[PDB]
RNA sequence: AUUGUUACAAUACACAUUUUUUGGGGACGGGAAGAGGAGACGUCGCGACCCUCGCAGAGUCGUUCUUGACUUGGUCGCUUGAUGUUUCUUCUUCCCGUUC
């Protein structure tokens, strides 16, 4: 019943975790909007770099290519 | 003989069971149950848990895969 | 122009052949053939130049020349080549 | 259309060799072709970089993967280009 | 567009070649244009079970021998 | 090495040229025919391997190579 | 047929690219990354629907060592035009 | 009718006429080339630009190298323009700078 | 008798000429429309749907 | 006449050598019947253009020149012409495929330049010369040339090596 | 509309390339198409810092140009 | 004494799996000797006591002084030949070239 974009919809203005193939890197923050390619928006991200964090990015963006999944 | 756009319909109404295996790492495979229909490849995933295969419990929601990621599928 | 080979050493490898038999005939003209055709060896090759003058003075000089042991039976060929 | 597409389709029933990606050499009879480059073999021998050999009954590749497609001498000029 | 020839391949084993080592095998149940092969076997490799039917991917998959010509 | 100032690959048909690979194995052929993903038909493929020094080389067939793994052409010496 | 692309150009301003299209109107600098790696940063100044960027103050950053010891090298270029393949991640700094 | 402070965060730093007198480089330069300008002004792209300022937020030394440069290429331009042998005195180079 | 999108122009005579001229393209070949000769033409004009000539 | 740039130009480079490599160089007018008395000089007007197969035959070259890369004349044909001693540092790695027919290389002491070939000369053949008559002569050329493989056609033995 | 047009407005600049291997390649770009296809007349090579060994002719593929350094910096894509 | 019709390509659209937008005196070299690199899998070569014995991509026919159609190096040494996967763990002496 629930499809993908519907439940991708629903996400926006929630949190969202997504992480990348080539340096496996847990980006963690509030979900602004999504596109028909598959594009990510993200507010107060935080790059976990396998658990640890980077540093606060704020504002940010990302590609489809490269994300592996989307979860809470 | 089963379709491809039809299996994904089946797979909806169903709600079976699955084990989702990745591209790069071959260890790590993903363990839940299909829910979302589309054209593409990519559908929804839910209450998935990505165990490490021999050649355990990672902590996860309801996962949205991607299309491109996705190696393989049971139903 | 073409010049059928006879009676040479069959343990020698293909393209090593050519390349000597390339080597032996630059001498009298410009070789015209590249690589062998019939791909049987033990002297069965046939030397393409591009004038018929140094194919004659190739046959008159390395009649019975030793080439890997033994003596090279030169000859005019029958039937004109296909790059000819 | 794609000249290298039909030059494929007219050598059908030729011996054609192939390699992978990964760099998987094969040999043996070309099946079919198509738009998309869908090679099928038989009795097709396995010469991989790995070293283990191997000689195969039948085979049926993905173009994605192909490196490159080998073809005889014999279509070369006629009967393709004009 | 141009479908494939599986019809062939139907109803035969098939020891397949995935990317990134993985001899997995089955039989095809199904097929079409976008290779998505719809086979109703998988067994991992020595050898082991891990689950009956499977619909892979068109991406990764390269390799696929028949066992019965 | 000659090599005149050329528009387009039609100007450039039936020409001796170097291939380069994704991985890094350098071909040498000349190119037939074109296409629209630039499926090159090579005359004689003399393809060469370099260790991950020096250059290997090879000769196995006359191939019509793919458009996906391939980097750049280049003009190797003009033919007749 | 131009109402279909046309319709596309607003898709920028409303999706996950607006952040950037946002950029560029008001230059400002953002990190960019790369698949080798790398991590660049500049002021971004024109724009795309593939990602297709051009911007100027290309600060680069990558490493050319091995595990033991890193080593941070610079260089400093302007008005490249990087391919959307490349490009990852990307975010407007205050 | 729209209001800038065109002394960005400059003069609770330095004096009023320096100040002026820094604008005047600037802005002497942009006319100059203005591509070269920006270039200058955006070398490094961490000294980023606030969203009510026109200049970017320099440090006094930064700052100070900023300025030199701008000379750098004022002068370098003229040269290049009006094929002059070489700058006598920086008194001389203050006219080239302020009146032209 | 000029197009309204000042493309075509058609010329012709009474005894059955007609040919259509496009101004846009100078080596593109007039088009000769079939009017039998006995038929005398009065007058054509371009109908304001953009793709009737009628031959009067 | 002499061998010059100009000539250089002149020369056929279209038809390409098939057996290996490309662009099969014939100085002058025709290398084949040029008549180049002097040393083989201005040869940088070829500028290392290519095996190649620069074939220089029916000359009057007195002495074997090059002047290019480790990989510029590799099949280099010097066949009838009068080559006394072909001593040099330029062509080390390249001229393998050495026809070298018809010479005037008199004594084995004219082929000390080829010998010590453990780096002074990579690869080199010789044959149908006067010094292929002398006594031991094929053993010297063994004991000296351990780099040639094919000694005027026929191959340097195991048993021939172990011998010389 | 794309980022290819104001590729394939420019022509005959010395532009460099970071491509897929890393080594730096700046020359001409001369017929600049839809899908990339860059044509370069001569410029620098490092086979797999940049080594030299440069090569005079060249044509290369759209895919593998992971960026294009600039030569005449200037804003003006659209027309 | 050009106009008309038909066919096929280029130009005008182009981020989702078969393709252009994502699976990353001192240094150096070679060869030889002494003391504390080796084994597999294949892939091409130098010798031969071996095999094999000859003129034609090959064969057939229509029609005319040269063209259209139809069919489908093997073995053994290497007595220290070359070369890619895949596992494990250097010093001394002489000879020859390059460099300061």
């Amino acid at each position: 019943p629930v499809n993908p974009k519907p439940f991708l919809k629903g996400l926006v203005n929630h949190r969202v975790g997504v992480k990348l193939k080539f340096n496996s890197t847990e980006y963690r923050g509030t979900l602004v909007s999504t596109d028909n390619y598959f594009n990510l928006q993200l507010n107060e991200a935080e790059e976990f770099v396998a658990g640890v964090s980077h540093g606060t990015l704020g504002e940010i963006f990302i590609r489809c290519n490269n994300v592996l999944y989307i979860r809470e | 003989m089963v379709p491809p756009i039809n299996c994904i319909f089946n797979f909806l109404q169903q709600q079976t069971p699955v084990t989702i295996w990745l591209f790069e790492q071959i260890g790590i495979r993903i363990k839940g149950k299909i829910v979302g229909f589309d054209e593409f490849m990519n559908v929804v995933i839910d209450e998935a848990v990505e165990i490490p295969v021999n050649s355990k419990g990672t902590p996860l929601g309801k996962i949205l895969l991607k299309g491109d990621n996705i190696t393989l599928i049971t139903s | 122009n073409t010049l059928y080979v006879s009676q040479l050493n069959e343990k020698i490898n293909m393209q090593r052949l050519r390349v000597n038999l390339f080597l032996l005939f630059a001498t009298f003209g410009e070789v015209l053939k590249v690589s062998m055709n019939f791909k049987k060896q033990r002297g069965q090759a046939f030397i393409t130049m591009r004038t018929i003058d140094q194919a004659s003075l190739a046959q008159i000089s390395l009649n019975g020349e030793r080439f890997f042991g033994k003596p090279l039976k030169v000859e005019f060929s029958k039937s004109e080549t296909k790059t000819l | 259309n794609g000249i290298p597409v039909k030059l494929l389709n007219e050598a059908q029933g030729h011996i054609v060799s192939l390699e992978l990606t990964t760099g998987a050499t094969y040999r043996g009879k070309l099946v079919e072709s198509e738009d998309s480059m869908n090679v099928q073999l038989r009795d097709v021998i396995a010469t991989e970089p790995q070293g283990a050999v191997t000689h195969m009954d039948q085979i049926f590749v993905r173009g994605s993967q192909i490196k490159f497609i080998v073809v005889p001498d014999l279509l070369k000029n006629a009967p393709l280009f004009k | 567009v141009s479908t494939p020839e599986l019809k062939k391949y139907m109803d035969k084993k098939i020891l397949l070649n995935i990317n990134g080592s993985r001899k997995v095998a089955g039989i095809l149940r199904g097929y079409d244009i976008f290779l998505n092969v719809v086979l109703d076997d998988a067994m991992e490799i020595n050898n082991h079970q891990l689950g009956l039917q499977t619909v892979i991917r068109g991406n990764s998959i390269i390799s696929l021998e028949a066992l019965d010509a | 090495i000659q090599v005149a100032h050329s528009s387009r690959l039609a100007n450039l048909i039936d020409y001796k040229l170097r291939v380069l690979t994704q991985d890094g194995r350098v071909y040498i052929g000349q190119l037939m025919a074109f296409d629209k993903h630039m499926n090159l038909v090579l005359n004689e493929c003399i393809e060469e391997r370099v260790p991950k020094i020096k250059v290997e080389k090879r000769v196995l067939g006359l191939t019509i190579l793919r458009g996906e793994q391939i980097l750049s052409t280049v003009v190797e010496d003009k033919p007749l | 047929r131009a109402e279909l692309e046309e319709l596309e150009e607003f898709e920028f301003k409303h999706g996950p690219m607006s952040l950037i299209n946002d950029a560029m109107v008001t230059r400002t600098p953002v990190i960019i990354s790369l698949r080798n790696n790398h991590k660049i940063i500049a002021r971004v100044k024109a724009f795309d629907r593939h990602c297709n960027m051009v911007l100027e103050n290309v600060k680069e950053l990558w490493t050319e060592k091995k595990g033991k010891n890193v080593i941070n090298r610079e260089r400093f270029i302007s008005k490249l035009f990087l391919r959307g393949d490349s490009v990852i991640v990307v975010l407007k700094t205050p | 009718m729209v209001l800038f402070n065109i002394y960005d965060d400059w003069l609770d730093r330095i004096s009023s006429y320096t100040a002026f007198s820094r604008l005047t480089l600037l802005l002497r330069a942009l006319k100059t080339n203005e591509e070269s300008a920006k270039m200058i002004l955006l070398s490094d792209p961490t000294i980023t630009i606030k969203s009510y300022h026109l200049w970017p937020s320099f440090t006094d030394e930064q700052w100070i190298t900023i300025e030199s440069q701008m000379r750098d290429l004022i002068l370098t331009e003229y040269g290049r323009k009006y094929n002059v042998n070489i700058s006598a005195l920086t008194q001389t180079e203050i006219k080239d700078i302020i009146l032209g | 008798v000029l197009h309204k999108d000042s493309l075509l122009l058609a010329l012709y005579s009474p005894d059955g000429i007609l040919d259509v001229y496009n101004l846009s393209s100078p080596d593109q070949a007039s088009s000769r429309f079939p009017v039998d000769e006995e038929a005398k033409i009065k007058e054509v004009k371009f109908a304001d749907n953009g793709y009737w000539m009628v031959v009067e | 006449m002499k061998f010059t740039p100009s000539i250089v130009i002149d020369a056929p480079q279209y038809y390409v050598d098939h057996f290996n490599g490309k662009y099969n160089v014939d100085k002058c007018v025709i290398l084949r019947d040029l008549q180049l008395e002097t040393d083989s000089e201005s040869m940088p007007s070829s500028l290392k253009h290519l095996t190649h197969i620069l074939d220089l035959t029916n000359n009057d070259l007195i002495m074997i020149p090059d002047l290019s890369r480790r990989d510029d004349i590799h099949t280099l044909l010097l066949g009838r012409n009068n080559i006394v001693e072909v001593d040099g540092r330029l062509l080390p790695m390249n001229v393998q495929n050495l026809t070298l027919s018809n010479n005037s290389i008199r004594r084995f002491e004219d082929l000390q330049r080829l010998r010590r070939a453990p780096r002074t000369l990579k690869n080199l053949t010789l044959i149908g010369n006067q010094v292929c008559h002398l006594a031991n002569y094929r053993e010297h050329v063994l004991r000296l040339v351990p780099h040639l493989e094919t000694l005027d056609f026929q191959n340097v033995t195991a048993e021939e090596r172990k011998s010389a | 509309m794309k980022l290819v047009n104001f590729l394939k407005k420019l022509r005959n600049e010395q532009v460099t390339i970071e491509l897929k291997n890393g080594t730096t390649v700046w020359g001409t770009l001369q017929s600049v198409s839809p899908q990339m296809n860059a044509i370069l007349t001569d410029v620098k090579l490092t086979l797999p810092s940049d080594n030299i060994a440069s090569l005079q002719y060249i044509n290369i593929r759209g895919n593998t140009i992971r960026q294009i350094i600039l030569p005449d910096s200037l804003n003006l894509d659209s027309l």
